């Protein structure tokens, strides 16, 4: 069934899961025309289809040109995501594959389920977390590998730099889901908490900077301080 | 007119005949039912007075055996069976005729209800969606299963009924995904009318023998089914002209002849509203819809 906190360490087990989320594939800036009606232009996106236990995120571009000339574009982008990930399943060998995929918005369930009709045994399930990963585009990388793409591609990253070498994907996972919230909720705050000290710097290879572990704990309190920050002054409180 | 005469009437029971019902009291003196109109399939049915529970009945049809009905005190019910003696049978009917121990089938005249309800419905077609073949009659009852929900137990009591999915590789050609999920005219017409049905006469007398099991026993796989075959037709862009015309006339016929307070039950709000506000076939069910949002507005 749905994926909520009372299962949440099932995440962390050793059956191989996928989450995935759609809402960066069908990305538009909204203007006017010439003639004061309103347009959108579609600019490129991507799927976050993301192993929460190794962290491996397969993230795949969706470039403008597969929009074109079609209809309905919010619909397609739902069953194009579907595609994207049936592809990507049967790419990987059969022991790689997934036996959960976890879709972090409801509507994916039935295109996916579709396109997955080939693999009955894996399990294709909705959560009941408001998982912050719409934020994957505050990270400046993967950003600028999406933006600057002329053709459809499949980037290899992960996620958690080299932090499993330190701590486990429960913690991973957690200090990941606590700065993606922090990025969605003020980015730019966010931002210069990440980068404020210029001696701490993102190894080429990596995301995000290499924290000591001391460091990570002030960081990951700067984080929290932010999200009920904005909490009030959003809410007054 | 043909004859479905009762050895006898031991206990309290309320009969049906097709959409006709009265009580018999227990002992009775009650021999059956004649003037039955030739030419239709015809269902008699049974709800005991004592258990409300299973109603149960059985398909036939007048031109294909002498048929009558015996209680069983042992299994504890009314059985069909045929009477193979030709001569002994009319004589046994008209003896009951002149001692006036049968009902009269109560047929107005200009009354088509039965035959818009059973236009397409064929026994050759009852009898394999109910598998027992030693009869030329067919029961069915409250509790049978259908194939398909065995599927998610006994088989030799199922109901066969031609099983419809719409998330299935039957329904959904290999990169057509998208395309044959939101529009299911291939399935409809390629799948089940080319494939399967043959022709769109043996689709609606399914699916007007689905709806019928549904009305008179309650059988719950049979709405199911009901629902199903008009949700496929529904949400298919591409429908003959022909079949979404006459498809209005069935469900018509349908909605008018169910019993008010049996609605609740019997409509699933989700394939009505679906169907008659939001799919491919919105406007082309003018009768149904006004049917529906005269006599069932509350359900939209
Ligand atoms: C090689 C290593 O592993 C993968 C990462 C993501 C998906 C599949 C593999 C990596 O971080 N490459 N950049």
């Amino acid at each position: 069934g749905a994926m909520n906190s009372s299962n949440y360490a099932e995440l962390f087990n050793n059956d191989i899961k996928l989450f995935v989320d759609d809402t960066n594939v069908y990305r538009v800036t909204v203007h006017k025309t010439f003639e004061g009606n309103v347009a959108t232009k579609a600019i490129n996106g991507c799927i976050f289809t993301l192993n929460p236990k190794t962290g491996h995120l397969f993230l795949k571009i969706i470039h403008t040109s597969v929009w074109a000339g079609q209809k309905r574009l919010s619909q397609l982008a739902k069953w194009k995501t579907a595609e994207e990930v049936s592809a990507l399943v049967r790419s990987l060998p059969k022991e790689e594959q997934p036996k959960q995929i976890i879709v972090t918005r409801k509507a994916m369930l039935d295109p996916l389920e579709v396109h997955m009709l080939d693999f009955p045994n894996i399990a294709i399930r909705p959560t009941e977390l408001r998982l912050p990963f719409s934020a994957a585009m505050s990270i400046d990388k993967l950003s600028d590998v999406v933006m600057k793409a002329t053709e459809p591609q499949m980037v290899l990253f992960n996620i958690y730099d080299d932090w499993l070498d330190r701590i486990s994907s429960y913690t991973a996972f957690s200090r990941l889901t606590l700065l993606l919230r922090a990025l969605k909720t003020n980015e730019e705050s966010a931002k210069m908490i990440l980068l404020s000290d210029p001696t701490i710097t993102i190894k080429s290879y990596h995301l995000w900077p290499s924290f000591t572990d001391e460091q990570w704990i002030t960081i990951e309190s700067q984080m929290r301080d932010l999200i009920l920050t904005e909490y009030g002054r959003k809410y007054n409180v | 007119m043909n004859t479905v005469p009762f050895t006898s009437a031991p206990i309290e029971v309320t009969i049906g005949i097709d959409q006709y019902s009265f009580n018999v009291k227990e002992n009775q003196p009650f021999h059956g039912i004649k003037d039955i109109p030739i030419g239709h399939v015809h269902v008699i049915h049974f709800q005991h007075a004592d258990n409300s529970s299973m109603r149960y009945g059985y398909w036939f049809d007048c031109r294909m055996g002498n048929f009558y009905i015996q209680y069983d005190p042992k299994d504890g019910l009314y059985k069909m069976m045929e009477e193979r003696d030709g001569a002994k049978f009319e004589n046994i009917v008209h003896n009951f005729k002149e001692r006036q121990m049968m009902v009269s089938y109560p047929k107005i005249d200009e009354d088509d209800t039965w035959y818009n309800l059973t236009e397409f419905v064929q026994m050759d077609k009852i009898r394999k969606i109910v598998r027992k073949d030693e009869n030329q009659f067919s029961y069915v009852d409250s509790s049978m299963t259908t194939v398909q929900e065995n599927e998610l137990s006994d088989p030799a009591h199922s109901l066969n009924y031609t099983v419809i999915n719409f998330k299935s590789r039957e329904a959904i050609r290999p990169g057509h995904e998208m395309e044959d999920f939101l529009d299911k005219s291939y399935y409809l017409n390629t799948v089940m009318l080319q494939g399967i049905f043959k022709n769109s006469s043996n689709y609606f007398g399914e699916l007007q023998f689905a709806f019928l099991n549904a009305m008179f026993f309650g059988n719950y796989g049979s709405s199911l089914q009901w629902h199903a075959m008009i949700e496929l037709i529904c949400s298919s862009a591409t429908v003959p002209k022909h079949m979404l015309d006459k498809l209005d006339e069935i469900l018509y016929y349908q909605i008018k002849t169910l019993p008010e307070q049996y609605s609740d039950i019997l409509l699933n709000e989700r394939v009505w509203n679906i169907c008659l506000y939001s799919s491919f076939q919105k406007n082309s069910l003018h009768n149904t819809e006004k049917i529906m949002e005269n006599k069932y507005p509350e359900l939209l």
